[PDB]
DNA sequence: GCTCTGCTTATCGGTAGAGTG
DNA sequence: CACTCTACCGATAAGCAGAGCTACCTCTCGAT
RNA sequence: UAUCGAGAGGU
């Protein structure tokens, strides 16, 4: 097993201002993990065929407006739980205040 | 605006004393040839006695000490403390200037009067910790320096300079470059978790620690207890 | 790969089925709506443009960066070498012998006439000027958009339009 | 089995035969079941019957 | 729009200990990709050498871009910040 | 690097968008109906099709990929069912918001009973928060119990004129009490799921805006479920206990409850239906519904399972110290990590730690291959996964990793520019150092690694008092950095050195202990 | 200024609002026998001008939900009659720095 | 149909391309990667404005891989068919299943049922054409069409034409 | 803490999360707007012209 | 199994106003 | 013009239920 | 190279 890095020891990073290092220890150490969205509605809804390099969001009509995220997988598996209480987590990559 | 590894326990020397004490260190009489300063430490003690517009400075000079200390004694620290955490150690700064410039002797010193105090008040408008020319920054900013700048012309006082650390014009520049640049060293840098290290540092005791105190004591305030003990 | 400025659209409850594209019910789609913007911010009306103009903004645009090339210092087959890749050189050549071969006003003298002749949707204003008509009969038919707009001179446009054309 | 919750654990544990010594003190061990939830510190207290 | 304009730059002219470790890591890792050396290169090889090297030189080609909290922004270049 | 090539452009979150999923989208999302509650297709292997684990869900298998999106189970991120109810229930975690939104509509037509006449309720459609707005909307409409026709010459508002109820809640059912004119007879009702289903789908958009829910994200009908979105089975996956016997994860089960209790639905109002069953067999569909989602529901049992312990819902998945949050995504085990016993060492700079050359072997630094390493790096190689100075992989341009245990003609290895060697723990090379608990950030800072025999982790007295240390069993804890850019931060900003004052009291946290002090004395 | 002395009905409370733009407040009479704001722990507050307040926003680019808040019940802000909107400076003894300017906006 | 439209592209620059000529590089790779491409939602980006003058702005780099990502902000020339559009061609191909005709970028197909009865498919004709009595379509003919359906392939669009209407024919 | 009551409260209101705070972006996996991460970096173009022309992209 | 706070229900007047002698 | 007699909103408690309860680490044992 | 628990321990 690996070592749990704990909610004190991500205090103990924040403190130092080392956001490289704490990113890296959460991601590329653990559960790094890449999904698609759909740019139209932000959920995890894409199915994406990469040999074939074809994307679509069904529900939208949409193969074009497509992002590709890192996230933990964790953070996946949270969201798509979200998703099974009806609760809709879009992630989207722009702002509009 | 400072960073909390950069302060040390500094006396600001304008604070205690009596009345006379106080008049006795800082205040220079080119009129009263016995309350002006030695001869044997300056060497142009001649061209000094009588001079009333070099006198108009030194009393600019006494003046501003006069003010730092109301200041200090009837709105700051009225209870007299005079020690506090401060940035930028003078001690330091000055016994290092008297080791690198050979400041031992009985030698009389080159350093002018007006360089002293045109050197110092010019210091502090240099001490930057807002930059910018808003009228709020400048007066943020002067706020933001106004108890080290009492420290600082609290020591480099004119009498003190040439009497008590008998500082030449090389140390003195010198001083002053140091204290500039030390200045700068000692602000807080722009990204620093302030919140996550204060969270810290006051957790972190309490980890190891007729009025309630202790734990019981800080759940009461932190938790904005309605009925304390 | 190459986006626009049209961003946005996030899901909306109710679908929408007025989006099919059909030039003849002026329905162009969502890149092409009458009010643009451009690269700052700023609105800005749809460019359409007419198979002449585009033959002057094409030839202006393609000399002008060999000519940038050059420091300082004709033939569409020549200008139209100055493009990067086999694939540009393609589509730039097969466009300038089209419009070489339909642009009624090759010139920017007649081609400003044009202009202030026609200046109502951007879209229509470039088809009168590439497609030559006759008459008002076969202007409301090819762009079945100018009937219920109720403001002709039409005729004279056309016949100014076919006046100004050069033979050829 | 069917009620393991509201049940109380631990009564019958794994003889501790580490050392001598150890089997011995487990043999003569007793339990309090009061929890940890509910600090209070009354029941955890040397009280002066247990001379 | 949101870019702040040299002469109107309010904020500290020194390197802060968060960019310095910032763009000397950055640097290094772009160092271990090949990329161009502003500075000669004698014994010290390891993409972290090289890079401080850079940095003694004010030679390392980066900007910092600093973030003010409404969104607008200063450039300012490494070149140009005072390293202590 | 580790993921394919994917052409869609990579991008961060800016910006999240909560709400709730529509019943429309809930279908669009869908990749398979889900209707029968056998998980197999008949004992016969493979997954029923229309099941729980329909392989359109995705692939948790390593020899079949995804029949969706064509991927293997490592891309794959599992793609979502739905399951359509035959009556519509209340969500368990809206149930007392679907009452408060109740009290402020006409439960006839679906009119806020207040109208921007009235000047108080005026003033509460201008506040900007929607919680807050609906929050005070409510305060004013609990008391109006009639729908209003006329304006307060006749001026109508469109009102019916019906008595409101006054709305109680009992468990998971909402009962409303009208008052019928004095004092005579009230007769309380069931406020189904479905009665109130459609009185709110009559709630206007503008009345809709003034109970702070919103049009397109959060509309008020969707608190009532009429289709389940079925999770994948990568939310829910089996397990096997002894090799050739696998179970299935509570949220499976709990489906198939709602399955089998959703079909007994259908078969009771068109046939053998008693009403006093009626009413039960639609309850226990309820119920199912209720404890999938939150199974410590107040007043009422847990949903058990036959082993007796409560079933795990979703809601309990995500709180709590070990929860999706806590447990999961504020912090994680991770890779590149060590622990052992401490030990003092008289003869270690204050920043230096002494790893066991064990460790050193098991841990590694990918160094990418340059001109100044490569010959430095190829003798790494030729070392071995076994010796040190030595190296365990070679990472190519491409992600393929060489195993370098398995590797027999190594010698034979060209290494590329660009390519990374993850090579041994060396000395000087930088790592983070830590003593739990973590209280202060001094208890991880970054230390130079020297190399050592024997198998403790080595430290130098005077960095004892930070992370309060001692050796009388104390464990450690060591974090390697993966990069030129994780390496820099820790040597340019936790380095001991940096951290010998602290900003806490304005003085050093470091200081001369035990035998150098008794002796400097 | 309407001082009472015991109470004020929530009935005739009612009447306060519905006599805009002219403003009333009420106080109980017992709660004036001490002035507060001459407490050694009560700085100096001194309302902004309409100018003044648009020249603070500026200054730290600053939409107004981002300046610190003093409630309209707070003792002081009722002795300055302190509206929604208004701007309070407060001058500050500090033992860091000496003075701190110190700004909150009414609630 | 032609537009001016504004667009843009993501360019990602490894650092071995840090150099001093960094700037025309991505200005030289935008034109590239941009000109003579087709996509569905553009159409044909023809040729690109002011070339040589783009301002390809300041590269941010990558957090943990050290290339630069720029957006290049540009204006080009693009051409779009769509479905009721009427335009004019130019034959390159006749066959017994219609004609070809090139308008501008790409090509579009008449069938034999979008062609009026009285056009004839004459093979012994010198040269091949579908010919009338007044009426003739021969390679190299201008031709006026109405495009009535546009498919796309993202890398080439395809567009069936007729000539099965009023005003629509040989011209 | 309520970590699920927050989550239903924020989709029954539709609450937009602009994810600035430290906590959002580490459980996201992004470098957090704290430190090292309160600033951006870009490439320096102005400084790179100074290098010969031999180290000119081809 | 124990502390806290906020939120959801009864009691308390308290008036404040038509019906009254 | 002096009386009650009830419809109001205060301000009460008032009772209630639930939400929370240091960090990291080791090992054995039983049930599914 | 399982999952859910319980118990005993380490600093
Ligand atoms: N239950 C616990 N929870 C959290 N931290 C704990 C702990 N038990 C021990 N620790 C950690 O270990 C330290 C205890 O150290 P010990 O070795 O137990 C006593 P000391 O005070 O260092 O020495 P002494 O034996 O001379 O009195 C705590 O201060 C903390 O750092
Ligand atoms: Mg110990
Ligand atoms: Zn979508
Ligand atoms: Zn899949
Ligand atoms: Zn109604």
């Amino acid at each position: 097993g690996g070592l749990r890095f704990g909610e004190m020891e991500r205090d103990c990073m924040i403190a130092h201002g080392a956001a490289g290092f704490l990113k890296e220890r959460l991601m590329e150490a653990s559960d790094a993990f890449r999904v698609h969205v759909c740019g139209i509605c932000g959920l995890m809804s894409v199915i994406a065929n990469l040999k074939k390099n074809q994307f679509e969001c069904r529900s939208c009509k949409n193969k074009t407006n497509i992002y590709q995220l890192h996230i933990p997988y964790a953070a996946k598996l949270l969201f798509q739980e979200l998703m099974a209480m009806n609760i809709a987590p879009r992630l989207y990559t722009e702002r509009s205040g | 605006g400072l960073d909390g590894t950069q302060v040390e326990r500094q006396t600001i020397d304008t604070i205690p004393g009596s009345d006379k004490a106080f008049h006795k260190r800082y205040y220079v009489d080119l009129m009263d040839e016995k309350n002006s300063i030695k001869p044997d430490v300056i060497e142009y003690a001649a061209d000094i006695l009588g001079d009333v517009e070099l006198q108009k400075e030194l009393n600019s000079e006494y003046e501003q000490l006069v003010s730092d200390r109301k200041f200090l004694r009837e709105i700051v620290f009225v209870n007299g403390d005079h020690n506090w955490p401060l940035p930028v150690n003078l001690r330091r700064i000055i016994q290092n200037a008297q080791q690198i410039f050979h400041l031992d002797r009985a030698k009389a010193s080159d350093l002018t009067i007006p360089e002293i105090i045109h050197g110092v008040r010019d210091l502090c408008k240099k001490l930057f910790v807002l930059r910018g020319e808003n009228e709020l920054i400048k007066e943020a900013q002067q706020n933001a320096t106004s108890l080290f700048q009492c420290l600082v012309r609290a020591r480099l006082a004119t009498r003190r300079i040439l009497e008590e650390f008998r500082l030449n014009r090389d140390a003195f520049e010198w001083v002053l470059g140091t204290i500039e640049a030390q200045f700068q060293r000692s602000l807080v840098h722009p990204g620093e978790m302030v919140g996550v290290i204060a969270a810290q540092s006051i957790g972190e005791p309490a980890t190891q620690m007729n009025v309630t105190l202790g734990v019981p004591r800080l759940k009461e305030i932190l938790n904005v207890a309605k009925n304390i003990k | 790969v190459s986006t626009s400025t049209v961003g946005a659209r996030r899901r909306r409850a109710k679908q929408q089925v007025d989006d099919e594209e059909n030039a003849t019910l002026l329905r162009l789609g969502p890149e092409f709506a009458l009010k643009q913007y451009d690269h700052d911010g700023n609105e800005h009306d749809l460019i359409a443009l007419s198979l002449s103009e585009s033959r002057l903004l094409i030839r202006e645009a393609l000399k002008a960066r060999s000519r940038a090339r050059n420091g300082g210092v004709i033939d569409d087959d020549e200008l139209a070498k100055v493009t990067s890749g086999a694939v540009a050189n393609g589509v730039v050549k097969k466009t300038l012998d089209y419009l070489n071969t339909f642009a009624r006003f090759k010139d920017e003298e007649t081609c400003t006439a044009v202009d202030q002749l026609l200046h109502l949707h951007p879209f229509e204003i470039a088809q009168l000027s590439s497609l030559g008509c006759e008459d008002v009969d076969e202007a409301i038919t090819l762009i079945p958009s100018l009937a219920a707009k109720k403001e002709v001179n039409l005729q004279r446009i056309l016949d100014e339009l076919n006046r100004l054309e050069d033979p050829y | 089995q069917k009620k393991a919750m509201s049940s109380r654990a631990g009564v019958s544990q794994v003889l501790n035969r580490y050392t001598y010594s150890s089997t011995l003190s487990h043999l003569r061990r007793t339990n309090t079941p009061i929890g940890r939830d509910g600090k209070l510190a009354k029941p955890r207290q040397l009280h002066n019957t247990h001379w | 729009e949101l870019a702040i304009l040299k002469e109107e730059r309010t904020t500290t002219p020194y390197l802060t200990k968060y960019e310095r470790a910032r763009i000397l890591g950055t640097r290094a890792l772009q160092i271990s990709m090949n990329a161009p050396v502003l500075v000669d290169i004698e014994g010290e090889t390891d993409p972290l050498q090289i890079a401080m090297k850079e940095l003694s030189q004010r030679k390392i080609p980066l900007v910092i871009r600093r973030y003010l909290p409404d969104g607008s922004y200063e450039d300012w270049g490494c070149d140009e910040l005072i390293v202590d | 690097s580790q993921f394919p090539y994917s052409s869609a452009p990579l991008r961060s979150v800016k910006e999240v968008q909560f709400g709730l999923l529509s019943p429309e989208e809930i279908r669009a999302i869908s990749v398979v109906k889900i209707e029968y509650p056998e998980i197999m297709d008949e004992s016969r292997q493979r997954p029923r099709e229309g099941g729980l684990n329909d392989p359109k869900l995705g692939s948790i298998d390593r020899n079949f990929k995804c029949q969706t999106c064509g991927e293997g189970m490592a891309e794959c991120p599992g793609h979502f069912g739905h399951m359509e109810l035959a009556k519509p229930v209340f969500h368990i975690g809206f149930i007392p918001k679907i009452k408060k939104v109740c009290e402020c509509i006409c439960m006839n037509c679906g009119k806020l009973l207040l109208d921007e006449t009235n000047p108080t309720m005026a003033q509460a459609i201008r506040i900007r928060d929607p919680k807050k707005r609906f929050n005070a909307v409510w305060q004013l409409c609990k008391t109006k119990m009639v729908c209003e026709a006329d304006a307060p010459k006749v001026v109508s508002r469109g009102g019916c004129g019906n008595t409101q109820p006054v709305v109680r809640k009992d468990g998971m059912k909402l009962w409303g009490t009208w008052k019928k004119s004095r004092d005579a007879q009230p007769e309380r009702k069931l406020l189904t799921p479905g009665e109130i289903l459609n009185v709110f789908k009559h709630i206007s958009p503008e009345d809709c805006f003034r109970l702070g829910f919103n049009e397109d994200y959060a509309r008020p009908e969707w608190m009532i479920i009429t289709v389940l979105p079925v999770p994948p089975p990568q939310v829910r996956p089996s397990i096997a206990m002894d090799e050739t016997t696998q179970g299935q994860d509570d949220l499976t089960h709990k489906l198939s409850d709602i399955l089998k209790a959703n079909i007994n639905v259908q078969k009771l109002e068109m046939d053998g239906s008693p009403q006093h069953i009626i009413n039960e067999v639609e309850q226990l569909l309820q119920f199912h519904v209720a404890t999938y989602m939150d199974n410590d529901i107040a007043g009422q049992p847990q949903a058990l399972q036959k082993s007796g312990r409560p079933v795990k819902a979703i809601r309990a998945r995500l709180k709590g110290k070990e929860g999706r949050l806590r447990g999961n995504l504020m912090g994680k085990r991770v890779d590149f990590s060590a622990r052992t016993v401490i030990s003092g060492d008289p003869n270690l700079e204050l920043d230096q730690v002494g790893v066991p050359i064990s460790i050193a072997k098991t841990l590694s630094y990918p160094e990418t291959v340059t001109q100044y390493n490569i010959h430095r790096l190829t003798e790494y190689v030729r070392n071995g996964p076994n010796e040190h100075p030595g190296a365990k992989y070679v990472i190519r341009d491409n992600g393929d990793r060489i195993d370098l245990r398995y590797h027999k003609r190594a010698g034979d290895i060209v290494l590329q520019y660009g390519w990374k060697v993850e090579r041994h723990l060396m000395d000087d090379d930088p790592v983070l150092f830590n003593r739990q608990p973590s209280l202060h950030k001094m208890s991880m800072m970054a230390h130079r690694v020297k190399v050592m025999p024997y198998s403790t982790f080595r430290l130098n007295l005077s960095v004892t008092s930070p992370y309060n240390a001692d050796f009388d069993g104390d464990e450690m804890n060591l974090h390697v950095p993966q990069s030129e850019e994780t390496r820099a931060e820790l040597s340019q900003l936790c380095a001991v050195p940096l951290q010998i004052v602290s900003p806490q009291s304005n003085k050093p946290v470091m200081g001369i202990v035990q035998d150098t002090l008794c002796g400097v004395r | 200024i309407f001082i009472y002395q015991n109470n004020i009905t929530p009935s005739a409370n009612k009447m306060i609002p519905t006599v805009s733009p002219a403003i009333i407040e009420t106080f109980q009479e017992s709660d004036l026998v001490v002035n507060i704001t001459h407490h050694e722990l009560v700085p100096k507050h001194i309302r902004l001008s309409d100018g003044e307040k648009s020249q603070l926003l500026q200054r730290y680019k600053l939409k107004e939900s981002q300046l610190p808040r003093i409630q309209r019940e707070d003792p002081v802000a009722r002795y300055l009659g302190l509206k929604r909107g208004q701007v309070v400076k407060i001058i500050r003894r500090s033992e860091t720095s000496g003075r701190y300017a110190s700004y909150r906006i009414c609630l | 149909m032609f537009f001016l439209k504004d667009l843009s592209l993501i360019l990602t620059l490894h650092p071995s391309y840090f150099g001093p000529q960094m700037n025309q590089y991505l200005r030289e790779k935008l034109l590239t990667d941009v000109e003579g491409t087709c996509t569905g939602q553009f159409g044909y980006i023809v040729t690109v404005l002011d070339g040589m003058n783009i301002d390809v702005g300041k590269g941010r780099i990558i957090p943990g891989s050290g290339s630069a990502e720029f957006e290049v902000k540009y204006r080009a020339v693009v051409w779009k068919p769509f479905k009721g559009e009427v335009v004019d061609a130019i034959v390159s191909n006749v066959s017994p299943i219609g004609f070809f005709a090139d308008v501008g970028p790409l090509n579009v197909f008449v069938s034999t049922r979008l062609i009026p009865d009285n056009l004839v498919y004459n093979p012994s004709n010198s040269p091949p054409a579908y010919m009338s009595n007044d009426e003739l379509i021969t390679k190299g003919s201008k031709v006026r069409l109405k495009v009535v359906g546009t498919r796309t392939d993202v890398n080439e669009i395809y567009a069936i034409g007729s000539i099965k209407e009023d005003f629509l024919g040989a011209i | 803490e309520e970590t699920v009551e927050i989550l239903f409260e924020a989709g029954a209101a539709a609450e937009l999360d602009d994810c600035r705070g430290v906590s959002e972006n580490v459980m996201l996996g992004q470098l957090a707007p704290m430190g090292t991460g309160a600033f951006d970096v870009m490439i320096d173009e102005k400084l790179l012209t100074s290098l010969p022309a031999d180290y000119a992209p081809t």
